[PDB]
């Protein structure tokens, strides 16, 4: 009955995830898409596997609070957290011990994302007004950038020597780690246009683009070319929302940069069609924000993740 | 799972706090074990509390505080003969009227055009000042100690004295209800 | 010592009358006492013109040998050692809609 | 070749609805599909 061209391989088309026992703050699928890493409220990271029970299979503690960001690293068997107790961490996933534990940050280090083409290298933006750059051998940080304002989202670039940060101060800034040895760099690119904070950033999958989510209530879209229009400002989404809980609501591209989705406040996974600048998928089911969604590497699954402890792991259909 | 409330007796707040106390208190008409809900419609508000079941409260379309019909706001008389429908045949008796609910359980008022005359005779707006604290009895009788402090209003009752008898039963079925 | 670092690691030995022998490593005294597991002794023949000095070393197969350090004189390396389920479910639901 | 064509297709069967009562969804159909109001005089109430 109704019979609806299964795209996946999962048992169905709709899955929740529960096992959480805190808000759902940032999760990610492995780069060969058969692991889920979900980081909760409650500081701790689940890890699923995508395919034929969806089991955690392993619970990994050790953030003393809520793990706010997780990223897969480019091989997939290392995982970054990123949390508020001050302390990003380096996990292996198929055993359950962590590897490496940094915490030079002052207070909750709301952002992260590891470097997709290059060393292991990580950046960290934090409430403290500094974006940090860290490689992976080196047990101090390998770079240290002070802006004034709390820093929520950060990004690191497809290519691999600049650096995305937007927060509180209206405009997302463009930084140079090459450019910048010293401890009082200026910015090299202001990106404005959104009417106040930035709340998640997503490197295009071409690097070309980047996504910005506001409490603007607006996803805008940049290009990053550095020969570029006087405007660099591209696209503006309208259709998600951003309330009083002011969470890290995130972004993310389709692995075919088709679509791209946002997480909202209003508890809908919202999914548009980048191209038309229009809303494709309107899903609901959440009870709570919907904190970050993530696209599934090869298949077109969306998974979501919310403030409600649980997260949706469905395909898309049209 | 949520009371079924008249919109004045949750007061000003978008946000509820309201306290569920599970098996709290007998329906004042069906006489039954219910579910009560007590909360503070607003900072000038006292505690109120529900009056009867979900079900009893969702018969008659009223609050399940102030036994007043929920969409118009006035006692279930004025809207009955504005309705123009017949006198309540419901069992006065309790197990008569728990004979009713026990087979209804086993197996007319969202679908009438909007009657003027209830219109025409309901308010404006919210009648907040009924959720507010009862009148400090040892004020009347000239007692009252506790000065300013009082939870309690500090007026004297103001009240036709053929009122303030009224009668739960008599306030949801309809019957001799002096307002 | 280092050479616990070496333990299980195939080795090479020379003695004071320039034999070779070769075995894998087992314990090691505080006299410079060794056991070699596989061992093979590699004595050197004179080298006879119209030949590879590489070719013609005479293998003794001696077994399992223990070696006294007095007449240890060299070791080198000859090889390489020779050879939570956690509180989650996923159940299928349909996502509710408030219309 | 050209004709004569008409718009009758892409309508009928492949746009999936939803009973106009069920408060869930069993598959992620597109804003259109799942959406795109019931129908209908608002009715009384
Ligand atoms: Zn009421
Ligand atoms: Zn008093």
């Amino acid at each position: 009955k109704e019979g609806i061209t299964r795209t996946s391989n999962l048992s169905a088309p709709i899955i929740q995830l529960s096992g959480h026992a805190g808000e759902v703050f940032s999760m990610r699928f492995s780069p060969d898409g058969q692991c889920i890493a979900s980081g909760s409220f409650d500081k701790t990271i689940f890890l699923w596997r995508t395919y034929d029970e969806n089991e955690n299979y392993n619970v990994i503690a050790g953030h003393r609070n809520a793990v706010l960001e997780v990223h897969w690293f480019t091989d997939g068997e290392a995982l970054l957290s990123c949390s508020a107790d001050k302390t990003a961490r380096c996990w292996d996933a198929e055993t359950g011990a962590p590897i490496k534990k940094m915490g030079e940050h002052t207070a909750v280090v709301n952002s992260c994302c590891p470097l997709r083409r290059g060393a292991k290298v990580f950046v960290t933006g934090a409430d403290d007004s500094t974006v940090k750059v860290w490689d992976m051998r080196v047990k101090k940080s390998v770079h240290t950038l002070r802006s004034e304002f709390p820093v929520c989202a950060v990004a690191f670039a497809d290519a691999g020597d600049q650096v995305y940060s937007g927060g509180v101060d209206n405009a997302i800034k463009v930084w140079d780690l090459r450019r910048g040895g010293g401890a009082d760099v200026e910015p090299s690119m202001l990106l404005k246009g959104h009417s106040d904070s930035v709340t998640g950033l997503r490197v295009s999958p071409d690097g070309g683009h980047l996504l910005s989510n506001a409490m603007d209530n607006t996803l805008r879209e940049w290009d990053v070319r550095p020969y570029a229009p006087p405007n660099r400002c591209t696209k503006v989404f309208t259709g998600h929302m951003h309330n009083f809980e002011k969470n890290l609501l995130r972004c993310d591209y389709a692995a075919d940069g088709s679509k791209v989705a946002c997480g909202s406040a209003d508890r809908m996974v919202y999914i548009w069609d980048t191209s038309t600048r229009k809303l494709l998928y309107k899903l609901p089911g959440h009870s709570g924000s919907v904190n970050e969604v993530v696209f599934h590497s090869k298949e077109p699954i969306v998974a979501s993740a919310s403030s409600d402890k649980t997260i949706f792991l469905g395909e898309l259909t049209q | 799972d949520m009371p079924i409330v008249c919109e004045t007796c949750l007061g000003p707040n978008p946000f509820v706090r309201m306290q569920r106390i599970e098996f709290g208190g007998t329906c004042h008409i069906s006489g039954r074990p219910y579910t009560v809900f007590r909360w503070r419609p607003g900072n000038d508000a006292r505690y109120k509390k529900t009056v009867i079941c979900q079900e009893v409260a969702k018969a008659k379309n009223v609050c399940q505080v102030c036994l007043l019909d929920l969409e118009y706001g006035l006692p279930v008389q004025v809207r009955d003969a504005a309705m123009g429908v017949k006198p309540d045949e419901e069992p006065q008796s309790e197990v008569g009227k728990e004979y009713k609910l026990q087979m209804e359980a086993d197996a007319s008022y969202a679908a009438g055009r909007p009657n003027e005359m209830l219109q025409k005779l309901q308010r404006s707006q919210p009648y907040y000042k009924r959720n507010q604290a009862r009148v400090c009895s040892f004020f009347a009788k000239g007692q009252c100690t506790r000065g300013a402090e009082c939870p309690y209003r500090h007026e004297l009752p103001t009240a036709d004295p053929a009122l303030a008898n009224q009668s739960y039963k008599d306030r949801y079925y309809g019957t001799n209800d002096p307002v | 010592s280092k050479l616990l670092q070496y333990i299980n690691f195939r080795m090479r030995v020379t003695l004071v009358d320039s034999r070779q022998i070769v075995g894998r490593f087992m314990a090691f005294d505080r006299h410079m006492n060794l056991v070699l597991g596989d061992s093979e002794e590699f004595r050197r023949l004179p080298p006879k013109k119209g030949k590879s000095e590489e070719e013609r070393e005479e293998r003794r197969v001696l077994g399992l040998v223990l070696l006294r350090g007095e007449e240890i004189v060299s070791l080198t390396i000859e090889g390489p050692p020779p050879n939570p389920g956690g509180p989650g479910i996923g159940r299928a639901v349909g996502r509710g809609m408030p219309a | 070749l050209v004709l004569r064509g008409n718009e009758a297709k892409s309508l009928g069967e492949v746009r999936k609805l939803q009973d106009a009562g069920a408060r869930k969804v069993m598959y992620n159909l597109p804003v259109e599909d799942m959406h795109a109001p019931v129908l209908g005089p608002a009715h009384p109430y």
